[PDB]
């Protein structure tokens, strides 16, 4: 594809009374995961979630881990800071999630860099665009802006976004290739299940695609029924694609007045499908 | 603290087919906060061997999971889903509708 994404996605969270905070972080190029952490794992280690990762050797692994593990011990001291700056009992948990990574745009620049926090599932903090500034999302957060920027962490994440996170990126694609450059079209077809003697619910799926991004519409002359359609949220095979569909109840002789449209990147032109008894 | 409630999908990774095996999956997603309890069940009866995806977030920072096994479909055997969260009245039950 033309621009690909990196992230690492982290989740941190308090228990009171029952020892450190747990920490999990996993990172996705595009909508592959390929790499995971759980420091309640028996010995917490980066450990690839990809085939194609497992040809890094030892020393990634060991470098992974140490970043991770030095991340941790970060968040854990964010959520002690988090907790006095909104005033909170020591009894509650908490949850700190962060997310960070890269764009990479076709002309091999960086499209976008992204570092951002979440506190108990609110927006906390987030890196700008220009990478050289923060948005706070409430007063408490402005302590963190106010450290942050005495102590230049947004030049930090510039450098790493624009050098190590693209050079990442594109490692990763070139070792993933076969898998990570591949857009799997979706498999489609049209159910039809009379509700009454008068009514039925046409359903279109598509089966089996890659990447998740996807648009399924029903029509009725040539325009959406976006009101009328139960359309469900993309969700995975489990073997790596993705699936989806959506349904309109029709009058039963209204019926070939509907067509569903399919747009995908695997698709070298747009679907338009339809009940066919 | 923001908090959200778990959506439900319960499918099979592959069109249902009676006595061939397959994966049944329970797609849990925009919840908020990630403590989560899931169980697929088979005729009302926890199974086991039920794996589950690494915990990850969307962008508005809610939490996604995707518990799965394997299974072979048939014409006798009922299966759901079951998911317990925080922002629930008691756990929610939804049964594989082999068309859903
Ligand atoms: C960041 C969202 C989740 C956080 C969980 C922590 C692990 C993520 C980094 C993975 C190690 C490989 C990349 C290392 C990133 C890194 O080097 O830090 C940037 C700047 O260097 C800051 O100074
Ligand atoms: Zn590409
Ligand atoms: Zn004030
Ligand atoms: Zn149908
Ligand atoms: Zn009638």
């Amino acid at each position: 594809a033309g621009s690909h994404s990196m992230r690492y996605f982290s989740t941190t969270v308090s228990r009171p009374g029952r020892g450190e905070p747990r920490f999990i972080v996993v990172g996705y190029v595009d909508d592959t995961q390929f790499v995971r952490f759980d420091s309640d794992a028996a010995s917490p280690k980066m450990e690839p979630r990809a085939p194609w990762m497992e040809q890094e050797g030892p020393e990634y692994w060991e470098e992974q881990t140490r970043r991770v593990k030095d991340a941790a011990q970060t968040f854990r001291v964010s959520l002690g800071n988090l907790r006095g700056y909104y005033n909170q009992s020591e009894a509650g948990s908490h949850t700190l999630q962060t997310m960070s990574g890269c764009d990479l745009g076709p002309d091999g620049r960086l499209l976008r860099g992204y570092y951002q926090q979440a506190y108990d599932g609110r927006d906390y903090i987030a890196l700008n665009e220009d990478l050289r500034s923060w948005t706070a999302a409430d007063e408490a957060a402005q302590n963190t802006q106010r450290k942050w920027e005495a102590a230049g962490v947004a030049e930090q994440w510039r450098a790493y976004l624009e050098g190590e996170c693209l050079e990442s990126l594109r490692r990763y694609l070139e070792n993933g290739k076969e898998t990570l450059q591949r857009a799997e079209p979706p498999k489609t077809h049209v159910t039809h299940h009379p509700v009454s003697d008068h009514e039925a619910t046409l359903r279109c799926w598509a089966l089996g695609f890659y990447p998740a991004e996807i648009t399924l519409t029903w029509q009725r002359d040539g325009e959406d029924q976006t009101q009328d359609t139960e359309l469900v949220e993309t969700r995975p095979g489990g073997d790596g694609t993705f699936q989806k569909w959506g349904a309109v109840v029709v009058p039963s002789g209204e019926e070939q007045r509907y067509t569903c449209h399919v747009q995908h990147e695997g698709l070298p032109e747009p679907l338009t499908l339809r009940w066919e008894p | 603290a923001i908090q959200r409630t778990p959506k439900i999908q319960v499918y099979s990774r592959h069109p249902p087919e009676n006595g061939k095996p397959n994966f049944l999956n329970c797609y849990v997603s925009g919840f908020h906060p990630s403590d989560i309890e899931v169980d697929l069940l088979k005729n009302g009866e926890k199974m086991g061997k039920v794996e589950h995806s690494d915990l990850s977030f969307s962008k508005d920072w809610s939490f996604y999971l995707l518990y799965y096994t394997e299974f072979t479909p048939n014409e006798k055997d009922e299966y759901a889903c079951r998911v317990n969260h925080v922002t629930l009245s008691g756990p929610r039950t939804v049964k594989w509708d082999r068309d859903m």
